[PDB]
């Protein structure tokens, strides 16, 4: 939904969160999670792009894409 | 305190936090709804959200102009943050002026 | 950062416009002048004397007390630091980057 975290199983409402999280449609926990299922596939929130990529776009133990 | 390798440390002084709101292009990285000085873990608008640990009482914020770093509240002091440029070429440190 | 009893205080600003909301330094600047100036005495708008061969990004010098020679294109920043003449603080105003 428009006001919610974009992780498929997450319903956290972000209308009261910091603008950074509401802008990018992700709750704080899933922004830092090693992996979450987003749009049906395993993804990780890229610190550098502020958006999820699929896991193969990250090197080992990295929070931003290469 | 002045340079950490390739990263320049830039101390900029303001009358108060409201005067930063006129400072382009950096004002868009602040989150002016928040209390206490923050640093950014990345480059996005409103990305300076992480509470600096035990800050100097006149520190207003820290902006790293590139790259990424660990992003947590009340965990990193200003001196620790000066080691966390992680590739940033500039670390801008915003201060409120006080008269001695 | 010290010349005897004079503290030398370097302050770096976003731009010259940021100084205009700075009490007490705004009223000692003369914003009609261009190029960095220093004051020969304490009075409103007294920062009028041209600093000689000023460095890049220098915006002005304010001595917070006493008097000194007052003249254009004569005293470098370095010599001004010897010219406090009893001033307790010499504020040196810089533009960032
Ligand atoms: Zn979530
Ligand atoms: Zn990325």
């Amino acid at each position: 939904g428009s006001r919610l975290c974009q992780v498929d199983r997450c319903t956290v409402n972000l209308t009261e969160a910091k603008q950074y999280y509401r802008r990018h449609r992700v709750c704080e926990v899933h922004a830092k999670a090693s992996a979450a299922t987003v749009a049906g596939v395993r993804q990780r929130f890229c610190q550098q792009c502020s958006r999820f990529h699929e896991l193969p776009e990250f090197d080992e133990a990295k929070r931003s894409c290469r | 305190e002045e340079r950490v390798g390739d990263m320049r440390i830039v101390n900029i002084t303001f009358s108060d936090i409201n005067s930063i709101k006129n400072f382009q292009p950096f004002s868009q990285y602040f989150d002016f709804t928040l209390t206490g000085p923050r640093y950014n873990g990345n480059i996005a608008q409103f990305a300076m959200i992480w509470k600096i640990k035990n800050p100097p009482h006149n520190l207003l914020g820290v902006f790293f102009d590139n790259n990424t770093r660990d992003d947590e509240d009340d965990k990193y002091t200003l001196e620790e943050l000066k080691q966390m440029g992680n590739g940033a070429k500039n670390m801008y440190i915003f201060w409120q002026y006080e008269q001695k």
